[PDB]
């Protein structure tokens, strides 16, 4: 009966198990889980919320949606008390996305009779996205071992990076980061990463590049002089398209900031593939947590 | 209480280069004689056989939370902690509510501390009115009422002329500025900017925030002639900068929170919000540099920055109040350095007694004849656990909660009166 | 085919009937009602909305959710016209929560071919919560007759008090109130209540204490000098915990305002029990109104 | 001090309908026996022959200016004035700086008053935070710390719900509101709206400003069940309104400043700014009505509104701080009414003792067996002059400065201890 709060808590075996279910679901496996899930979102979401929702429903899980600013959070109900409320209401799963870092989480998880699934907690973790990104990379290449995976952009504020990098590392991939030096953590090498000052070197090095969106709503000061200059320095431009081998973006894309307006859906883009992998990976997670 | 004798203990008084097995006679709250086997008719006796006898410890950095946050701690609970930890004198910080920026708050504290009657509580004033950082506080009235120093702890002063003016007006009055060094543009997150912030995505506080203000303060101290005391030093570069100004004859002193000697940022992963503190716990290299700064005499004293917060203020790191309690754990924590042969016992005592006394300009931290009979008696080897049975703080916020400590106070004596015993 | 707008409209027999169904549902009774319900919330809610929703779904009722500020209320559609819209759309039930007092209501109820269920109307009524509180008290003690039930806090603004007190009274319970004198209605004795100036006397008197949240979003001026002082004067503090026999809170709790941070889920607290009773009581209400 | 006897005086204790020539035995600060010619082995004796012996006077309206305006007066100087005037208990107003709207200021005053050790000083709290008139103050914390009433003196409360809420929360706590009644739209000038304002063109304060708020307070007291105490009543209509609410059983009490019994607005022409006071000195008809209200029992007590200001704050009327000192002159001023046969001596004592005690709900103003030995001993006929030789206030601001007074305290006793003698 467990929870998935952080990629850092998954063993190799657990990832193999999840991704095996995900592949099975992608190939059309049906399965019924008689459960209910409440999806508690106090940050915006399109794909993460809808894929968790649709994944649940296709498994027979009844889904309930609560957005933070309509919930009794507005009356001062703490995060813990909200989850405890979900527990009293008989929910089996709680899929949550919140604007703060949920750390420490272990004692709270342990104290609840609930299957908690982190759909994003501030700048901290988004484990299902890391799983989707790993699965997407693996589906493309066969294995991730020794692959060179470059993340570009706002690393500092990225729960997508923090969920994906450890999983890739754990299976022998090599991670690189490139972005405005103001948005690269000083001790980013805690993820065993190479740092590229220059995105063109990073792109030549990379087997796959994951562009990340500027987390403007999370940034406590201005970190970059401008979006169009950022695009020239770091973005997937038309010139860079010739050289890029393959690329990803967890979404949503900011066109002409991250990726050129014309380059979102090319034969080199796995972006739509990440979307399509959302439901099977998120089904795999409900299943993996069903005891 | 006319006469007391502390018998058979191992006396250490670094202020006088005095050590050996001596007895101490106390008459009317004062040190009367120190000699081999003293005996007087109708005297109180405490037997210090097998124990260390030294001046009462002085902690120049304590949060009593009184007025205004007394659910965290108050003058009574903090004073009990102090004396249970070997402290006969503490300096309380002015970030109370209301803050210590007027003589009413000073007097309230002085009077309440007298009523409590366990250790001497010496107030500080704020550097700025309301501690808002904009206008210098009334140093003249605050000193006259009994303040011994000015600080905006735990807020930095961001305007350089404000800090310069503080230093000028304080030195004119003969008192130091204690500065909480953390530039607020570079230190507005929750933990160190290091491995743990990178790994978890918690907002961070850059070591340069501390370094830049320490460097600023050394320069200001140099040019004004004022004395600046740097609170809770936490990085290697910081110590380098301090030493650079000490080398020039600048009146700059500093202290270390023993927690920074024991823990790194990694402690955030083991103790969660009870490792959230400003300045943060930083890296191994910083921890080791601090110990080296203690060894080499760059760090002038230990001071706890005893900063109690309730358990509900120590849950998710992001929302947690920063601070660690430390009055009861300072001595065993320090004794860890003694056990590793990093410092001598005399040196450890210096850092708790005469050094902090000299920083705040009080004639304490001594067993000189005629001086107040503030005496601490301790067992460097006695094991205990900080827990519900043993904690005198209203709060529990320390990564040493529930862990085995070695080194413990057996007696604390203040003006010849036993105010604490094991 | 009726509605439940106010506790004041329930006879003894009706309450016995509802609570009998609630007990049956709590003990696992299944039942199908082929209906649809629209849940129309123009105030925040977590537990009330989710328990009405989950209650409906477990009975086979299709549920539809409308939050006020996304609805055509924003284009000027009046409350009545919204309900009439629900009627044209074929809803069987309308569960509504609104920021104003729905009084008078009888003529409007009578004119609609709908089963209206008041999930909270301003400071007026919240009948399902009064039923849940009564049921929770009854499940604990066996009967409510001659029990001493103390409500603490913002009585003046409390639809929870106004729904619970009449039901308890009707079955012979004794109601007491204690709170800031500025938040006790002058003619509170219209509920046959004793008034305690002092919460410690109230707590010694009470068999059960229901803490109420300060209705800050309803208060038209400041009524109390501070939240921490309110907590000292009226809150369930650690010192009071030794003396309190039993306690409740309709939720959400404001920790260290109503109830000490450590005292929300103790062996003396029925708070979680109120949450767990939500669904069975709200099922009972749908059933009670199904003709 | 185990035993004291007050011998041969004329005792008057209106609380007990007790009068005659009796001795009083005091044991351990308390009243032990009251009887003809008491004699005990090894007793302290003060001879009260030819003098009046009664409970210590209680003044429920005093400005101690402490904290924040101690150049005007402080707790020490005001306490000396109090006891020299026959007062063993005073209630201090909360318009200090900082104002008494938190427990730190309350405690400072309580502790300082204990150190001074002459009379019991009972603090009040403000009605509103900062006395700014907008938000109710924390009554619960202030009462718990020792406040006996709430007032925004010397500012009126202008919002009616604020006043209603004050009355509600105070009555819930069992304490009164003391209201400074002067509507600020009708009372923003400097002297009464009467002959002198008309003649000189000084800005004025309308009697209706006072009347309208007293009427408001009676209604609020009636409907809330709270107790409102009207400070410094100054007009005929005011007394009529008060009596109208007293007749209905409303908990409304009031006081008169003895200066308003002695002086009219005309005093502004003779004493200049030392006659500037809020509420102002008004007309002859008002003065006489006040005396009549004292006679008929409408005015419940005398209370000085001792309000010291320095001489440089008492120059041009327009710029002068309002207020008159009065602690040392209250008794001879009151005795003027006794001499004219307007009130009995018993009645005069009631107004200084049991009546003010009952208003603030303290068990004082009595010589009941077992109660604190607060005793005042005075000569109704002894002449003296308030001047530099005799003034204990730091300030001099009273039209009685330098004038002959008749009636004077010979002894003041507080908890069995002589704290004042002539
Ligand atoms: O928002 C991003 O930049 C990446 C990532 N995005 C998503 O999960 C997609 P969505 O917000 O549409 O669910 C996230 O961290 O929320
Ligand atoms: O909000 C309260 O204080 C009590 C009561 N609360 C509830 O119904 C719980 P919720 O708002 O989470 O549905 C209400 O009146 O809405
Ligand atoms: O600067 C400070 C102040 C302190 C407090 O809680 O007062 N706690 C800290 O950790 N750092
Ligand atoms: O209302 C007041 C307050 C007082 C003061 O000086 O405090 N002086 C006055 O004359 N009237
Ligand atoms: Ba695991
Ligand atoms: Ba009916
Ligand atoms: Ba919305
Ligand atoms: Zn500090
Ligand atoms: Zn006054």
């Amino acid at each position: 009966m467990r929870s998935l709060i952080s990629s850092l808590d998954l063993t190799r075996e657990e990832v193999e198990e999840i991704l095996k279910y995900a592949k099975e679901f992608k190939e059309g496996k049906e399965e019924t889980i008689k459960a209910s899930a409440v999806l508690f979102f106090s940050e915006p979401s399109t794909r993460t919320r809808l894929s968790f929702e649709k994944a649940a429903r296709e498994l027979g899980i009844e889904t309930y949606l609560v957005s933070g600013s309509e919930s009794s959070t507005v009356k001062g109900e703490s995060f813990f008390d909200t989850l405890k409320t979900f527990e009293g209401l008989g929910f089996d799963y709680v899929v949550f996305r919140v604007p703060f870092v949920f750390f420490p989480y272990k004692e709270i998880v342990k104290s609840l009779n609930l299957r908690l699934v982190n759909a994003g907690d501030g700048t901290h973790q988004h484990p299902s996205q890391g799983l989707i990104d790993f699965f997407t990379i693996k589906e493309h290449f066969g294995e991730v071992k020794d692959l060179r995976v470059l993340y570009v952009g706002d690393i500092k504020h990225s729960r997508v990076f923090r969920s994906g990098a450890p999983l890739l590392n754990m299976f022998g991939a090599k991670i690189g980061v490139c972005g405005p030096k103001t948005l690269i953590p000083r001790d980013v090498e805690v993820f065993k990463v190479d740092v590229f000052d220059d995105v063109d070197k990073g792109i030549d090095w990379a087997d796959v590049v994951i562009w990340l969106r500027l987390q403007k709503e999370r940034q406590k000061e201005n970190y970059i002089p401008s979006e169009s200059s950022y695009f020239k320095q770091f973005g997937l431009t038309k010139e860079r398209f010739e050289k890029v081998k393959l690329y990803m973006h967890p979404g949503p894309v900011n066109r002409n900031v991250d990726i050129d307006h014309e380059l979102v859906y090319t034969e080199k883009s796995l972006i739509q593939e990440q979307v399509k992998n959302g439901i099977p990976v998120r089904k795999a997670i409900y299943k993996f947590l069903w005891t | 209480m006319l006469k007391l004798i502390v018998k058979n203990g191992y006396v250490i008084d670094p202020s006088q280069n005095l050590e050996g097995e001596f007895d101490i006679l106390v008459e009317n709250g004062k040190i009367k004689k120190i000699d081999k086997n003293i005996l007087v008719p109708e005297a109180e006796i405490i037997d210090a056989k097998g124990l260390i006898v030294c001046p009462g410890f002085i902690d120049i950095h304590v949060h009593l939370r009184d007025p205004g946050q007394t659910y965290k701690e108050d003058i009574e609970s903090g004073s009990r902690c102090a004396v249970a930890g070997g402290f006969t004198t503490i300096v309380c910080m002015p970030n109370t509510n209301p803050p210590i920026d007027n003589t009413t708050v000073v007097n309230y504290i002085l009077q309440k501390s007298k009523s409590v009657g366990l250790c001497r509580v010496l107030p500080t004033g704020t550097i700025t009115k309301g501690r808002k950082g904009k206008e210098i506080a009334d140093f003249y009235s605050l000193k006259e009422a009994g303040c011994v120093a000015f600080t905006d702890d735990g807020s930095p002063v961001m305007d350089s002329s404000v800090m310069r003016k503080a230093l000028e007006l304080a030195s004119q009055l003969g008192v130091p500025i204690m500065d909480a060094c953390e530039d607020d543009k570079l230190a507005y997150g929750v933990i160190n900017e290091g491995e743990v912030s990178a790994l978890l995505g918690l907002s961070s506080r850059a070591p340069e925030a501390e370094e830049i203000q320490i460097a600023r303060d050394g320069i200001l101290a140099q040019r004004t002639g004022g004395h600046v005391h740097i609170q809770a030093v936490s990085t290697k570069l910081s110590l380098e900068i301090i030493e650079f100004f000490k080398e020039k004859g600048v009146k700059i002193t500093c202290e270390v929170n023993p927690n920074h000697l024991l823990f790194t940022e990694r402690e955030v992963l083991n103790s969660g919000a009870n490792a959230r503190v400003n300045p943060p716990l930083r890296k191994k290299e910083d921890r080791l540099a601090l110990i080296e700064g203690v060894k080499r005499g760059i760090i002038d004293c230990f001071a706890t920055d005893h900063a109690p917060h309730q358990t509900f203020e120590k849950e998710l790191v992001e929302f947690a109040m920063p601070g660690i309690i430390g009055l009861q754990t300072a001595l065993p924590s320090a004794l860890e350095l003694y056990r590793k042969g990093i410092i001598s016992l005399k040196k450890l005592i210096e850092m708790f007694t005469i050094n902090p006394a000299r920083i705040i300009g009080v004639d304490l931290g001594t067993l000189k004849l005629g001086s107040p009979a503030d005496i601490t008696i301790f067992d460097p080897n006695k094991e205990w656990i900080l827990n519900e049975e043993t904690n005198l703080s209203k709060s529990r916020n320390t990564p040493l909660w529930g862990k085995v400590l070695k080194g413990k106070v057996i007696y604390t004596i203040k003006d010849g009166k036993m105010v604490y015993k094991d």
